[PDB]
């Protein structure tokens, strides 16, 4: 090539690179770039660790995996721990609170007031009274003991007195 | 809700299961491995000694973390052509190998390089196939590679 | 010679941690109380479905294996080597000596005479067990290093093997060999079959005992 | 202090049934996987 | 409802209940809950 700086356009050195890809056999690919995103804590989230996909709340744990072990599971084979691939720390997985809702009625032929029980839910996640059957809203906790009227559970009952 | 689930305008005293309840996911998170292998791409990027056209190089590329997303957004070249998928669809894949051949040609002949072409750099000195995957990138280097 | 394994060749079959439980698996294992060849110091063996491979010494006579279908050119093969430096995995098309080895001056490596078309590279008494398997273009290698208080006889006991290397080596496999360091100045081969086992997991998550469920009526 | 098998058996039966119920959440019944996030990721809605 | 138009001769299978394609994904869609007939006849003589 006869090159010179006073050459016309197109008569300039153009450095060339080409790409040529391989996709025959084998599935062991190094892939390109990912894209992490730090990590919250103590909130119901949709997580994804490497392909492990689920939803729940992640806390820090007191387990100790083996250096090659990447996640844990319990009896009934549900995932209850995980290792995150950048900190090398193992995290507990807990399902995000759920339950049933029951309404306590003194009978519509007597009143329109109701109370509500959120079954086996702590009261923070919903005057307000914590039983062993769940969180109860709209009923006053008196100190006297009557015969059972409407069974709440675990030893607690409710009733329409006097008006409330 | 009681009246709906009991299908009646009157209800009698009792306790009634009416619905379920559950907490909803606040957000989404993703975790993945760092890189452990930034991979090589500078040797051919920044200044460097290139070769002739029949002395076109070759490179078996081993595992590593890609970064095309930067060369795609770079666009500081005369040429960025992939006959194959868009580079938007490229930074999210997993191949076996990519091959890198390098040489320097003139500017008035780069359009001789397309899979299926003619001329002395397509007929001689180099050869593409007709079906193609990869991308071709070229840029002028007259500032450095031409001299008085 | 032939010898009897007792409870040998158990590997962790997945990445899953497990606390104090008894977990049942179906996989390719070395059956309990098996008929394992004995070799002294070697020849071309088959592969056919995975391989158990133990070895015993204080020096290092066993210097890796070589795998493949033809152990020559015209088809691809793997090569796993270790000079006195460190491991060298490699995948080319080779030309292998029909009796390949390395010497011990300390000059060596009469192993091959060709290294064409390389598609993968890598560089960097005692009982040393290994389990080699090859599924879906992945060549998996489990291993364990236990210290014997003998020199070169197969002992008795339980010790689970932890996964190590791994890549897309693929390269169809039907045969394999061994590599030894000559004199100039003992190893076994089991095979793996599809069995069903019952693994007992510790509270730290290690496999401490197992049951082969096709040995006898009690099992 | 050194016999309550009839009480132990009703506990065992209930637990053995509740475990069989959960262990069925991981069968295909003739599908491509057992996860709805895997059929909703490699198949179009039809 | 009579929807009347003209297409390329290839994507006549693109007018169908439930599908993916450059004609079906951008210019005309039918629900998977379709109920009706589809008629096509050739035209380069008009
Ligand atoms: C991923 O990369 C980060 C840095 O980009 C590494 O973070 C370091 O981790 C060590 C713990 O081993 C800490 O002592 C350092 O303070 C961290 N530095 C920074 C800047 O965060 C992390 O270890 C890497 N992890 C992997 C698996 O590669
Ligand atoms: C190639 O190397 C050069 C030199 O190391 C890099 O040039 C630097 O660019 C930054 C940002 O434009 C300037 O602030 C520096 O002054 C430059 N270097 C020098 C020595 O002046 C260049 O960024 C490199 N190319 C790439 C793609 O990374
Ligand atoms: C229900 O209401 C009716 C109509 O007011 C009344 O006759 C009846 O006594 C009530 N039932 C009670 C109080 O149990
Ligand atoms: C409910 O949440 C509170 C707040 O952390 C906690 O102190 C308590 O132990 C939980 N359970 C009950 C039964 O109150
Ligand atoms: C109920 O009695 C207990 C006595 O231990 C007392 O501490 C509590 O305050 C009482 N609650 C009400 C609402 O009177
Ligand atoms: C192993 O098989 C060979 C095959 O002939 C047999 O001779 C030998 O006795 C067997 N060994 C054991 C321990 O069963
Ligand atoms: C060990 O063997 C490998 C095989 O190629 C070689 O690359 C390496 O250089 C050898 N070690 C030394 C110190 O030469
Ligand atoms: C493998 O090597 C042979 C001889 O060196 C050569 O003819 C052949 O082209 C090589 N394979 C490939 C895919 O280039
Ligand atoms: C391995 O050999 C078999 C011979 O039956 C062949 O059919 C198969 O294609 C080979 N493997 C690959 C990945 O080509
Ligand atoms: C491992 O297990 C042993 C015995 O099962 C236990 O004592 C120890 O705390 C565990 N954890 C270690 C050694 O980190």
């Amino acid at each position: 090539y006869g090159f010179q700086p006073t050459n016309g356009v197109g008569y300039q050195p153009y450095r060339v690179v080409v790409l040529s890809f391989e996709l025959l056999h084998a599935p062991a690919t190094v892939c390109g770039p990912k894209k992490s995103t730090n990590l919250v804590k103590n909130k119901c989230v949709n997580f994804n660790f490497n392909g492990l996909t689920g939803t729940g709340v992640l806390t820090e744990s007191n387990k100790k995996f083996l250096p090659f072990q990447q996640f844990g599971r319990d009896i009934a084979d549900t995932t209850d721990a995980v290792r995150d691939p950048q900190t090398l720390e193992i995290l507990d997985i807990t399902p995000c609170s759920f339950g049933g809702v029951s309404v306590i009625t003194p009978g519509t032929n007597t009143s329109n007031q109701v109370a509500v029980l959120y079954q086996d839910v702590n009261c923070t996640e919903v005057n307000v009274f914590q039983t062993r059957a769940g969180c109860l809203i709209g009923a006053e906790h008196v100190n006297n003991s009557y015969e059972c009227d409407i069974p709440i559970g675990a030893g607690i009952c409710a009733s329409y007195q006097t008006q409330s | 809700e009681t009246k709906c689930t009991l299908k009646s305008f009157t209800v009698e005293k009792g306790i009634y299961q009416t619905s379920n309840f559950r907490v909803q996911p606040t957000e989404s998170i993703v975790r993945f491995p760092n890189i452990t292998n930034l991979c090589p791409f500078g040797e051919v990027f920044n200044a460097t000694r290139f070769a002739s056209v029949y002395a076109w190089n070759r490179k078996r590329i081993s595992n590593c973390v890609a970064d095309y997303s930067v060369l795609y957004n770079s666009a500081s070249f005369s040429t960025f052509k992939c006959y194959g998928v868009s580079p938007t669809k490229l930074n999210d894949l997993c191949f076996t190998n990519v091959y890198a051949d390098s040489f320097v040609i003139r500017g008035d002949e780069v359009r001789q390089i397309a899979p299926g072409q003619t001329g002395k750099i397509a007929d001689y000195n180099y050869k593409l196939p007709d079906d193609f995957t990869g991308c071709v990138i070229a840029w002028n280097s007259n500032n450095l590679d031409s001299k008085v | 010679a032939y010898t009897n394994s007792f409870t040998r060749g158990v590997y962790y079959p997945d990445k899953v941690f497990r606390s104090s439980v008894l977990h049942s698996t179906q996989d390719l294992f070395l059956p309990f109380f098996s008929n394992v060849t004995w070799f002294h110091a070697n020849p071309v063996l088959p592969f056919n479905d995975g391989v158990y491979f133990a070895s015993t010494e204080k020096s290092n006579i066993i210097r890796g294996w070589i795998f493949g279908t033809t152990l020559d050119s015209k088809t691809q093969s793997l090569l796993i080597v270790n000079n006195a430096t460190n491991v060298v995995i490699k995948v080319c098309e080779f030309q292998f000596c029909n009796d390949p080895f390395l010497g011990v001056m300390e000059s060596e490596f009469r192993v091959y005479s060709s290294a064409n078309n390389c598609t993968f590279e890598y560089v960097s008494k005692n009982l040393r067990e290994f389990v080699f398997k090859n599924i879906d273009g992945y060549f998996k290698i489990y291993s364990k290093h236990t210290p014997i208080n003998l020199v070169r006889d197969l002992p008795q006991g339980f010790s689970a093997l932890e996964p190590l290397v791994d890549l897309p080596i693929g390269i169809n496999i039907t045969r394999f060999q061994t590599l030894l360091a000559l004199h100039r100045s003992a190893y076994y081969v089991g095979y793996l079959q599809p069995r069903t086992f019952l693994l007992k997991y510790n509270e730290n998550g290690t496999i401490t005992d197992a049951v082969d469920c096709a040995l006898d009526p009690l099992s | 202090s050194s016999a309550l098998g009839k009480l132990q058996d009703v506990v065992n039966q209930n637990a053995q049934a509740l475990n069989t119920l959960v262990k069925q959440l991981s069968s295909n019944f003739g599908a491509i996987s057992s996860v709805l996030n895997d059929i909703l990721s490699r198949l179009d809605p039809p």
